[PDB]
């Protein structure tokens, strides 16, 4: 699913 | 409750960014359900209140995984109401969850005051860890308040501790230096005992005056004390309490898993008047005599010296910088055994490299004065070298003083008959010398030449076990030579210990070599000197290295001339000395090197005559305090024909060197000790290395061979010169250099 | 009323000597007189009172000789009534009499909070000032904030200029306490001199202000036990109650007491950690609310100057001495570099590399951030204090050239300039056919370092940046987007983004112009070898003398590598080299390359195969998986068979020492004006563009010379095809289409 | 005087 699949965490 | 964790300011950046923004940390969020989520991921709302905020907006199994996503990834905990958003936020920012520890903080302490602490301080430190949620009982943590981290209360409560298994910290809230730390932890961490032996060895001034006056058990000096200094000490405390108080309590529930620090077996120094703050580390002595086994030393100068094979890569196993990086931990003047480690270094040169380290018992300012004049010089070809050098000869110092667990039996020598060794083997001192004993000192200029009292072997001494590498068994020295500052009684000061044939290393054989190398370089000097031969300079081109020739044209630049003799003799190891004087006050200066390879003979050389002659050499002539000014000032070279090569003599060079040296520390040993062996000389060593130090320290001795100090006793000093035909035939006691070595 | 410095403890050993033991100092002091009377100085006695107790033991006389002494060398005071014993010790420490120190703290002082910080807080500070004798209400303004960059400072620093007030700057809340400066109008940097180098450390938070855009400061100071707050707030008592002090006895026995307080200092204590660090504020001489903005924009317009400079190893003076001068720069909060760390393992002598932190640009999306950031400087020597400036300079570099606002700058079309301006496209050099499909070739690009830019449009009047021309001794011409990094340019005419090339720093300005000369060859060398692939005869490394070459190369032996050194000296003859090296095993060969130029074969050799030093042995220990720089693709997937250009020529004979004459001499100048006359009769004008920073120090210009070739995939007519076949290299030109399409990956 | 010649203070 679109809406769940793009969700990315990385840190800065 | 549910939130995002509260260390984070969350920003929502509309299309599909949340962007999560820590003070010493930021992270960032993409896709577009998380902005529409995370506005209420703030700790107001429950998981279920959510949905009528966005029921028909998003479906409850997309809310689901998002946060299943971000909990398992490390963005999202649960709310503690106990606790503030500002106290919450810190101990999130050290990665702990609030309702974690807000259990943890339940914890009781107690305090416990010593010395002279007042009891309204006692209760502004209940008070600073009252306001940050922490309660004190009438445990896990017994915090100990002082005025000096000498108190000797603080042994009592040390060993209670140690029995009671009871976890402890220590603090000095008073004075213009905030001490903080360390928490003992009984069996992991070092004793009060461990820290305790480094600071009576790091505060000598204090010791002597304690000397001094019991002659006819600490000295408080924490006067200087601000409201602010003593709360800003008292509210640090308070911090690391709570730091502390929460790191235990994670660590039974799984332990690891928490990597943040705290002061276990660590020691922080704030200066409030200077305004620095260090990081201090507290090594567990293994041979402590409380909270260790004192008998280690005892048991190794009796075994056996196993020695074994060591690959190399200049004649060392490791690099210089890694052998630093490894005993940096020992520079402190708190914890530490050297004081500091200082570069005088003109950065506008790069030929000249040398440190200064930092450095006793005395009995009046006199001999006090004489102490903390006592400092190591790092010298080599490289600031790197140099460093290493000058780190090590500290250490090397400090692993020399007689503690008392030092490996010795009393005896006399008749008991121990043929493998004890007589003192005045070791010394050679003259009968002459020994009869105008108590004129000759008087008429002294440097007390490097103290002929000490005849030895009385009617007298029951105490005898140190020593290793014969020739003989391969234990022979025996008396303890007063073998260490440093050994007390013998006043009617019967037969010897002190001196620095000559003292080394350290990387290895216990890398020591040994170094400190043959450093006999070698003692005796070869004193033949020269005190003989005063006249020897060959040494052509320094002839050398692949260019270091010699870029040094030389440095020195002229510089109003000085530069040479070097060769002081190589019957043992026919490459010795070396460098002689520089100025040509505009001569200020002669020397430096000796003595090694295998006589590249790096020649380099020991003429680096330790940068560190001698440089540094005293910028500064006028009236105003030096150094202890071999008299002949910087006075003497001259055309008074001293000896300091000058013998232009009769062809120039030596590198071929006039053959090599003995090989690719294994072991094996150089091994053809150092045979090449004695061919001389009659026995080799002996004994292992002076500290466990909680680590570095590899030996004294190697080998009776016989000879030191640059006025010692004018029937031997080498009169014979070998003989031997290799350097005189027709020998000098006699009148006849030699009536003026001392200097350096 | 008498008394010995409060904070001596003292000891009497009765025949001859009395110690003085101190927390920072221990004194002695001998005579028999000196015990007698010491005991009688511990502010129980008044000198009317001392004489009757030892009445016929020590005569009256005798007394004052004694106190006579005792004051000239400071060791005796008057007790102050108005502070405490422990108080009193705490100053006579800091080596100033009581009664000085208590008339010092009379001076008052103002507290203003700013931003979001609690009225309770404010009081906090105020109770401890009081608990240490400083009254509130002048001398001093402190100003409590919870970020250095809140709007409300701007207008309370101006005001403090224009009423000449000192005034100091503190955050005791978060978990990491910042204390100071001390700002002192005219002697120190103002809050906007700090604040410009706040605004450039905070990357993340300046690029998500701008971002906002799409649709003054960020608030991240959450994290705060009431004790650490107290911890902060008590602290800062102390350093004021310092700096009221010395200030009053810096004239009052001026001399005497030195010790250091906040002026032009930032102190950060990181509660978590544990860690604190001093931070020294630089006074900005181009500041725009304290000092003259005007000073590049009238030192660009003015002829570049250039004097002799003997060298001492072509530089002017050693690493460490460029170390030491500028160390300072070396802060996450007050200087332009972040951090400068050796990554190198000690145990390999030979192997040296530093990585020095940098600040760089701001972007205005997730994706921009985090090529920022990736944005790292790096240190490559034979030594490591080499190693170490080479990291901290190369740094410096990079922010000097940031575009401030400041640059000399002037508004003209292409027309109204005429000769004196430089097209864009001679520098730039993309191809007709590039420009042609820029958006497609663009987006289906590897690497960010091919990006095409909009061809520029003659008829749009832009900004122009005088540059002076070494060749011609006169100013020319380059639009201002070439001269310096991230000038802003319209969505509609972005002709180009300020590149690194030829960019270089230096002790000197003709030490620094030197030096990006000879980038310029480097760049044109690899530019030409590695397009053509032309296949390059291989460096005979031991009949140079110096032994640090076969050193190295046994060392890369031992570690799964092979180290050979292509030649790429071009037209202009000058020295310039490619370090290679592979991996023997694995499933990657890890081919990394090297490049150096330099009039000294030598130098440039070094400069080669100590850039490939410190790309090489920090990626092998790391496995494939967790490789994520740049370059990534290029060390797994590509094999030294798909790219036989790298390997050397066994149809051309070695290179040795003696086949690369010397050019360079005793003079950093003389070799300066020697490159441009080598571009000179290359048909090739070489400009300089000073960008050095007054705050900065260090010497830092771009150096230009329009026509000389890059590392990138820029494709147009000129020197990339024409100097191989002028060289005999090629028998005919290649056309674009034949270039290599694989892009230079380092 | 020799009590007052012998005055001296030093720092160590
Ligand atoms: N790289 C090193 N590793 C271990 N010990 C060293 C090193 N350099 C010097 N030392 C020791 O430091 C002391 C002084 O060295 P030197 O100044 O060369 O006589 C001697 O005990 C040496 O053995
Ligand atoms: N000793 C030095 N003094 C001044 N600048 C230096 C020094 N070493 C390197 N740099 C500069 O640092 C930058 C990077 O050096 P490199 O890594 O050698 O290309 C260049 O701008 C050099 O000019
Ligand atoms: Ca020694
Ligand atoms: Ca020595
Ligand atoms: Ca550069
Ligand atoms: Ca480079
Ligand atoms: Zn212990
Ligand atoms: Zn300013």
């Amino acid at each position: 699913s679109s809406q769940l699949a793009e969700l990315s965490e990385e840190a800065l | 409750l549910l939130q995002i964790q509260p260390h984070f300011h969350v920003e929502v950046i509309e299309p599909k960014q949340v962007y999560l923004l820590g003070e010493q940390a930021n992270h960032a969020l993409t896709g577009q359900l998380y902005c529409q989520i995370l506005p209420l991921l703030n700790g107001q709302y429950t998981l279920e209140q959510i949905v009528e905020k966005l029921d028909g907006e998003v479906p409850p199994e997309y809310i689901d995984y998002v946060l299943e996503r971000l909990a398992e990834k490390g963005y999202l905990t649960e709310a503690a109401p106990e606790l503030s958003s500002e106290v919450a936020a810190f101990w999130s920012e050290l990665g702990i969850a609030p309702p974690v520890a807000a259990e943890a903080l339940r914890q009781p302490v107690t305090l416990t005051p010593v010395g002279n602490i007042s009891e309204v301080t006692v209760a502004a430190l209940t008070t600073a860890l009252r306001d940050i949620g922490i309660s004190v009982q009438t445990t896990a943590l017994n915090v100990v308040l002082t005025d000096d981290y000498l108190q000797p209360e603080l042994a009592k409560i040390n060993k209670q501790a140690l029995e009671s298994q009871q976890t402890w910290l220590l603090v000095k809230p008073v004075g213009s230096v905030l001490w903080l730390g360390p928490v003992f932890v009984p069996g992991k961490t070092g004793c009060w005992d461990c820290l305790a032996h480094r600071l009576r060895g790091n505060r000598e001034v204090e010791a002597s005056v304690l000397r001094q006056k019991q002659a006819q058990g600490c000295l408080p000096t924490a006067r200087a004390t601000l409201p602010s200094t003593l709360q800003t000490g008292l509210q640090f405390a308070a911090t690391e309490i709570a730091k502390w108080i929460v790191k235990y309590h994670v660590n039974a529930t799984a332990p690891g898993t928490v990597f943040f620090p705290t002061l276990d077996g660590k020691i922080i120094t704030l200066n409030h008047s200077i305004l620095d703050l260090k990081s201090h580390i507290l090594i567990k002595r293994s041979q402590c005599p409380t909270c260790g086994d004192p008998k280690i030393l005892q048991h190794r100068g009796f075994e056996p010296l196993k020695l074994e094979s060591r690959p190399k890569q200049g004649h060392r196993g490791t690099t210089p910088e890694q052998t630093v990086q490894k005993y940096q931990h020992l520079i402190s003047p708190v914890t530490g055994v050297v004081t500091e480690l200082v570069r005088i270094t003109d950065p506008a040169n790069p030929l000249v490299h040398t440190y200064r380290a930092g450095h006793g018992s005395a009995t009046s300012l006199r001999g006090l004065r004489n102490t903390l004049k006592h400092k190591s010089s790092g010298k080599g070809k490289t600031d790197s070298q140099s460093k290493a050098s000058g780190l090590c000869e500290a250490v090397e110092r400090y692993s020399g003083i007689f503690q008392g667990d030092e490996p010795r039996k009393r005896a006399t020598l008749a008991e121990l008959g043929d493998l004890a060794i007589h003192p005045e083997q070791c010394l050679c001192f003259s009968d002459g010398q020994y009869a105008n004993r108590e004129t000759l000192n008087e008429q002294a200029t440097v007390a490097h030449d103290w002929i000490p009292q005849r030895f009385d072997a009617s007298q029951a001494i105490e005898w140190t076990p020593v290793w014969s590498l020739t003989e391969q068994t234990h022979k025996y020295l008396p303890t007063a030579l073998c260490y440093y500052h050994y007390p013998l009684p006043p009617e019967h000061r037969f010897a002190r210990g001196d620095s000559n044939g003292n080394a350290a290393g990387n290895t216990l054989e890398e020591a040994i070599l170094q400190g043959f190398m450093e006999l070698v370089e003692r005796d070869g000097v004193a033949l020269w000197w005190y003989n005063r031969l006249r020897r060959p300079a040494v052509d320094l081109g002839s050398f692949n290295e260019p270091y010699f020739v870029q040094l030389q044209q440095f020195y002229r630049e510089n109003d000085r001339d530069l040479w070097v003799l060769d002081l190589t003799a019957d043992l026919g190891i490459p010795a070396f000395a460098g002689v520089s004087n100025r040509k505009t006050s001569e200020r002669l200066i020397l430096g000796f090197g003595a090694h295998l390879d006589p590249t790096i003979a020649i380099l020991r050389a003429v680096t330790e005559v940068n560190q001698i002659g440089l540094e005293l050499d910028k500064v006028p002539d009236e105003n030096l305090k150094s202890d071999a000014t008299d002949w910087l000032i006075t003497e001259k070279l055309a008074d001293h024909p000896y300091l000058l090569p013998d232009t009769t003599q062809p120039l030596k060079t590198a071929q006039d060197y053959p090599k003995r040296w090989s690719d294994d520390i072991y094996t150089d040993v091994m053809t150092c000790v045979n090449i004695a062996q061919q001389a009659g000389l026995e080799t002996l060593v004994i292992d002076q290395t500290r466990p909680d130090i680590g570095l590899n320290v030996v004294k190697v001795t080998v009776p016989g061979m000879r030191h640059f100090w006025s010692r004018f006793g029937e031997g080498r000093l009169y014979d070998v010169p003989v031997k290799l035909g350097w005189l027709d035939e020998p000098l006699t006691e009148a006849q030699m250099n009536p003026t001392p070595m200097p350096f």
